[PDB]
């Protein structure tokens, strides 16, 4: 695993530094690495593929060393090295696709393919080169039990969920109370409603609350908070809880009163913010607790006072909502986000070669089903496959 | 500078600027040779030393 | 072109590594590159500028080598090198602005300025250094006909478009049917409507469809799909097709029934997703085909049943919409996106120096007009100018 | 300051390049740097912490050099170097937290902690290594008075603001005119309204305008402009100006007529765009001036003509809005954005150790209060603390 | 720039120290400086002037050294040196007038004339002498980003402004309320009035307030506060707001009750003073907030009680005012004041040679128009020109 990154690092540098006309002292230490790759790899033989429609290929290495005697590199020296690099870079593609496609349930952090088990001998350890990427550095710190961290831009921490809750209801569905929400990606939009507009509430104030637990602990997040849910603002018809009938929701929107956002960790309040919108921070949390309340306005112009009567026909329903959005955070387990394409490389290999459903991952690599039940057996497999997908992205985009 | 050229030992530019005919001014404190001949002026003597 | 990147790479490293007090062995291989720049460049003379208000400057190189005899670098050694770097870094600015401003129609991939044509001789090839950036690596792989790839965050693949389509209409404009859409940036919001709410449709189901073709083929995309168009949710008045009269649209919103999203490539279905919201992947596609349908609810409470009568006056119009958004994808041609500023550097040079409209690019470098007709003659020019803009961004931000 | 980055650069490279089994020529120049760190640092003694709940620790350096005689590194050579790196990387954490927590008002660009003042002697200058990061390169260019630049993705340039303006009003609040806006993060949503729908305006056209001044000058921005404010599109009730009464706002939405966006710099028009939506550029500006107008439609179908009478009861109010959004720009001072987490590292240290409110920064590091009054005394402190937070992020995520 | 001050310093000392009869050891180190000026300056040639009516002159230096062999200087040694000083002192006049007359908008801190760009080579750096003046010391501290400071006597920080504000008015103009002020130079005179003399105010007290924001931050000011505005004390007739009609103001003057002066910095109260007149200090501020109130006297003799009736005809109007005056303060940017004549030297050169209006400075160098919009582009030009005007004042008064 450490020597699979070390093969790809000095094939990336060999296509970049060994160019025509360059001075020899620029590449004097790469050629000592590239010659010492070849000496270790000669005489061995490998075999990749076999699962699904992934074809079986056999690999055999018998190459010669590079020359170490020029002052400026010429077109003979480049063209005799390109037909050696192009055989290794085809070998690393078929080892990385052989490993992203396999999985185990007992110990997923171990190598699973036949070729990567063979590269983990002490014979092949002399190919080891620097480990400077983000995923190979966190592969080594976490293997010694030291603290790691991945930096994300808009991480997919929330599974998809769109539902509601009725705290007061009747079969006519004309005097209701409760909340509605959408949790999707890295964004929460909750909105609380009350049809009577707190005409009989004590002190004309109705209290709402919405608690979102996370799956993993986030660290040093940057969060944007805005006092409107724009998705629950228009008239719509909504089905009932069991799909029997439908009910109508015609909102008018007040401002949210007495907003309190809390950031919990094992039930302890780490951060809190009271009527403070814009950008906020959250240093360590795993549970977000939103709290906001509706207050009936005590003074109303004649255009407003017609909307909220005392009797039963309520044609304009009051609505109070919020909107939260995580911009960037630092987690310790691997996730998906909006910047890098490591999830897209894993699913595209499995979909292309028609791979059967195994014992660990959900069918079709569904991210909503995978972050919902994000077991420690799935975490060890998901890190092992995102790290191999990161090695393949250096050579083959 | 002819002295800093002498102390460094690595020439690498006086070789290039002389092989490929580059204009140059060598600052030093040399001794010279006087010459009173038109035949030695026509024969392009001063560029051969 | 390859030697223009090699000038900027070792002027960036010369301002970073040649600092006061550093050990000589840290910079022992950079000085051998920097001295070998100077030997190649002496005796030559150049000329940049001349088009628009870009002034004409003449360049002449007569410099001395750097010393190779200290153990730790001192303030004499730094200050005698800064007044050599500051002349080269002024030369590279005026070559990069001379090339981003010119264009050709026959073969745009060739150099166009007078200075960059002169740097493409075999005399200047010994200045060549490593080629490790993203745009100079894809400049070399694509020049040998090998497969390339650029990674984008929210790529501007859709031109701006906001329109509608009426599948059923009359001059009164009170019983309509069709779709509305907004395609802008990397986001599609389509919404289908029906004023009668399928009271006379067969099995009370109305079918909608919206097909978006792309300009270039995207690979391994990460796509977010949400079941509401929030832009077509409020009451508005819309003009007619020929601008004659205006018509009114008062929506209420049901949920989208039987959603199918397909990802086509040469008419072949690569991926498909049926009633699956959240985050999805798309491994290889160039055409997105959205399909969704409206179904009249069979059971309605008395608050809902007043909205949808059998007769002609329809005051509440039914609406069903979707929302699609591309987070990150990998294309093969150059594009614009939301992370890097290579499009902004090209237009800012042309706007500053009052450059006339040439034969290739649209007036004012309009990206909506450029991705609409994205010919292969414009693709070769756009890659040649984004690559020069990437070289200039290393030295001068 | 320059030697604090140079300690962290060669401790990051020491954990990456000194691995088991690697060839000695790969690390032959790092060990000459790492041994020359140790020689400078021995015999000295330091002291960090003391403010808030940050504990006081004493540091003392007495270590031995590394061996320079192997051909391939073995597990003795790695394990004898890891117990030296782990003492230095604990020292750099407590110097970086000691500096992010302190501030001054006279000259904030000077070092404030006791340890970083002691590292600024000429004895410690031989530890200096390359300065290749973005923040340490802009630390050095700006220290010599040369032009710098930071590249941002969605920069937090606007403070949070949500308000309105009534150009025509009466205590009944039934015939109003003016604008509403939300400025938050990097997004402007302005919307102008008129209850009479220009029935008595000259030529039935009502003119709107909204001017947003910036705090710092942005350069080469990429801006998305869309012709709808989706936030001011639904019916809502709004309080009065002094919180006395409430007033009702029931919108219908026309399209914006005759849109002009201008980009000012010292009162001079740099760029302008007239009825051009989608993606636009802005090369140099510090003031955005939006201009748009409402026009009554001259031809109306019978469904539209009922909405806008001639008399006083106006139940459907006309609304025209825009939406602007900055995707990426280049500023010269430090800011916050949506990609990097340098603001989140500063506040998380101050919140964890219960640090009292000092003379410069707002209480709780409120970004809305800090960009509102962004004085040059706060700019020098904010750059000094974001740069230290960038050094700590290399070692400890 | 640093060598232009160094030419003028040792020509000032050469006319002062090289006198007849003086001992040679008094001038033994000046002659080593003056001879080393001449060696650097020989063989060069210069050209000044060309803009406006400033004539073009050519300069050429071929002089001989001074003798270093006398014991007491005689009249041969003085008269052979005066005809060398008189050529240099004519050269420095025409370089200083060539630089005070030019300006740029991109980077105004760079030299603009042709002669001062040529003096900024490393050939001319050996003429550098001590830098002990106030403006050349702040030129060097600010060029390294260290904290500077200029000491002023009565600084022109306020632009000229004379206006009023009516908080209660009617077209008859016989029952008014509001404030009047004059802000000019370094003096504020505000006066609040009330025609009814608080006969219907709650608790017979009328509150006034006047807030003056500054352009730059002042430090350690000495401020005189006196409880009368002597300028708004006599009967006068004042025009209306739009110049339509005129209105009459006949004051009688009470004492100011409950005076509070606050000194703000980013909205934070730095200093405050409550009913404390005389001399006060202000350590750090950029906003002055005056607050004072009128109180109707509860006990009145019969000569006073006739002045203030209960009914409408008010022939004697009550008036309460203050007076503030800054004696001396320390700013960080350049300003104008009452002691030194650096602003008068700049405008007198531009007016004499009929210089056209450039892109930066106001027409005619109007200080009211220049401190009103005191941009950072104008600050860099104004410091560059006041510093050159300070160099010319040593040689030519
Ligand atoms: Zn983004």
């Amino acid at each position: 695993m450490d020597v699979l990154y070390s093969l790809s690092k000095t094939l990336k540098d060999a296509r970049d530094k060994i160019v025509e006309g360059t001075l020899y002292s620029n590449v004097s230490d790469l050629i000592q690495q590239f010659n010492q790759m070849i000496i270790t790899m000669n005489g061995n033989e490998f075999q990749t593929g076999g699962i699904g429609n992934l074809p079986i290929r056999n690999w055999n290495f018998n190459f010669g060393l590079l020359g170490t005697t020029l002052l400026n590199l010429d077109a003979n020296y480049v063209e005799t090295a390109r037909n050696t690099i192009d055989y290794f870079v085809d070998f690393v593609d078929n080892v990385c696709m052989d490993e992203m496609v396999r999985e185990s349930q007992r110990n997923g952090i171990a190598p699973q393919s036949d070729s990567l088990r063979k590269l983990s001998a002490i014979k092949f350890k002399r190919i080891n080169f620097d480990n400077s990427s983000e995923y190979i550095e966190n592969w080594n710190l976490q293997n010694r039990r030291q603290r790691t961290g991945f930096t994300f831009h808009k991480p997919n921490i929330f599974p998809y969920s769109a539902s509601f809750t009725l705290n007061r209801s009747q079969p006519a569905h004309d005097n209701l109370m409760g909340t509605m929400w959408l949790n999707a990606g890295s964004e929460i939009q909750v909105a609380g409603f009350d049809y009577s507009c707190a005409i009989n509430a004590p002190a004309n104030i109705q209290q709402f609350e919405h608690i979102v637990p996370l799956r993993r602990v986030l660290t040093t997040a940057t969060i944007t908070l805005l006092p409107d849910a724009e998705r629950f603002s228009f008239p719509r018809v909504i089905n009932s809880a069991d799909g029997a009938t439908t009910w109508f929701f015609n909102p008018v929107i007040l401002r949210p009163n007495n907003v309190e956002v809390e950031f919990l960790l094992n039930g302890q309040i780490i951060n809190t913010y009271q009527a403070r919108f814009g950008t906020i921070v959250a240093r360590n949390f795993d549970t977000i607790r939103l709290s906001f309340q509706l207050m009936r306005p005590p003074n109303m112009t004649p255009a407003v006072a017609v909307l909220f009567p005392n009797a039963q026909p309520f044609e304009h329903h009051a609505t109070v909502g919020l909107t939260l959005r995580i911009e960037s955070a630092v987690c310790e387990s691997v996730l998906a986000d909006a910047s890098e394409t490591l999830l897209a490389n894993v699913t595209s290999v499995r979909q292309e070669y028609a791979i059967p459903v195994g014992p660990v991952f959900p069918p079709g690599m569904n991210w909503t089903d995978l972050i919902t039940n994000y077991s420690p057996s799935r975490e060890d497999n998901l890190q092992r496959v995102f790290t191999v997908a990161s090695i393949r992205s250096m050579l083959i985009k | 500078n002819l002295e800093e050229l002498m102390r460094s030992g690595d020439y690498a530019q006086i070789t290039n600027m002389l092989l490929n005919n580059q204009p140059v001014a060598l600052v030093g404190a040399l001794p010279f040779i006087t010459d009173s001949s038109v035949i030695s002026l026509i024969a392009k003597l001063d560029a051969t030393v």
